[PDB]
């Protein structure tokens, strides 16, 4: 029931549309207005769209929601462009836990990570195909030998 | 070339003067030849007395690769920290030397106290002993002392000390030489690229 609800699979279609049933399933009833995703839809691009909305609808009051959601959008865009680097899914999961209930000032972000955590839970393979490049945030400064962390 | 007259240490006669020899009243070609001969013998016969202090003495012995008496020495190299308990000793040894005498300060400590601005250290030997050449470094490379000796030779070849203690002016005229820093400013500033600190 909404863009801020956790995705469920075909197995959860036999669950009654009640607040307790969907909650135990691992999501929320929300507005009870469900949306169906077909096999021709990529989960990474779908969640990227969801995050782009949740990220720009932020009011900018608390850091977790104001600076954390924009990070996820960039990771998801990199994954859908095949430019993902190792550690991206872990950051996404850490964001989902640290933008959860209680951490943010209101429930915009707690509900914004609900679709993301679910997509990684049931369709991780789609998020993994994105990581195709080695991790690198540093260029090579000439004259300075780099600290080779192993 | 201007000269500094030390007629007859922290406070003493230091009048800036003109080449006493060039002055016509005391201008004699023979006297000039005599001055040059004495300066030549002194600059080419600088016997040293290395007062070993702290770690600089170790670099000095590497350069060495002896006037054990201050009496036979013409140069006292202060190489080390001027500790409070050592300062009286340094002054006594320098005061047991005969004219002409020179002093080269080797090391940041002997130069100004260096990294040891502490209660037990004199901030520079130039606080009690007149110095002629200062060698920056900690410790200064053995080759740096050799450069200092060559700089002293040049300064000694331009001095106008009394030719005899019974006649003439008994004044030590030391030339106001050009600072080495300004002399080699051009080449230093021209430097553009250097080897990356990545290779041996
Ligand atoms: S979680 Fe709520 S209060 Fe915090 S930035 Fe988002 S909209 Fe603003
Ligand atoms: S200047 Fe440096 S190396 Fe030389 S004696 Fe002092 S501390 Fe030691």
């Amino acid at each position: 029931g909404g863009a801020g609800t956790d995705f469920l699979t075909e197995a959860h279609l036999d669950l009654p549309m009640e607040f307790e049933s969907i909650g135990k399933a691992g999501s929320r009833l929300g507005t009870a207005l469900a949306m169906a995703v077909d096999h021709e839809i990529n989960m990474v691009s779908l969640v990227r769209n969801l995050e782009e909305f949740f990220a720009r609808e932020s009011c900018g009051w608390c850091t977790p929601c104001r600076d954390g959601l924009p990070w996820s959008v960039k990771i998801l865009r990199a994954l859908e462009r095949g430019e993902g680097q190792p550690g991206d899914i872990e950051t996404l999961e850490q964001l989902c836990r640290f933008l959860g209930p209680g951490k943010t000032f209101c429930a915009h972000a707690p509900g914004a990570v609900e679709p993301l955590q679910s997509a990684i839970k049931y369709f991780r393979e789609e998020f993994e195909a994105g990581i195709k490049q080695p991790f690198s945030n540093t260029h090579l400064i000439n004259g300075i030998q780099p600290n080779l962390l192993k | 070339m201007d000269y500094t007259l030390t007629r007859i240490y922290p406070l003493q006669k230091q009048e800036i003067v003109t080449d006493p020899l060039e002055q016509e009243v005391n201008k004699n070609v023979f006297m000039g030849k005599l001055n040059d001969m004495v300066n030549w013998g002194r600059k080419n016969s600088i016997w040293p007395y290395n007062f070993g202090l702290s770690c600089c003495y170790v670099e000095m012995v590497t350069s060495f690769t002896l006037r054990a008496s201050p009496r036979q020495a013409d140069l006292m190299v202060v190489a080390g920290t001027c500790f409070t308990k050592m300062a009286p000793v340094i002054q006594r040894l320098y005061d047991q030397m005969l004219e002409p005498k020179w002093v080269i300060s080797m090391g940041a400590c002997a130069n100004s106290g260096g990294m040891y601005d502490i209660y037990s250290v004199v901030q520079g030997v130039d606080k009690f002993i007149p110095v002629d050449v200062y060698i920056p470094g900690c410790p200064p490379r053995p080759e740096a002392y050799m450069q200092a000796l060559m700089l002293l030779q040049e300064s000694i070849g331009k001095e106008r000390r009394p030719l005899s203690w019974v006649v003439g002016d008994q004044g030590v005229y030391r030339a106001n030489m050009q600072s080495e820093r300004e002399r080699k400013r051009g080449e230093r500033i021209a430097v553009t690229n250097l080897r990356t600190p990545d290779e041996i």
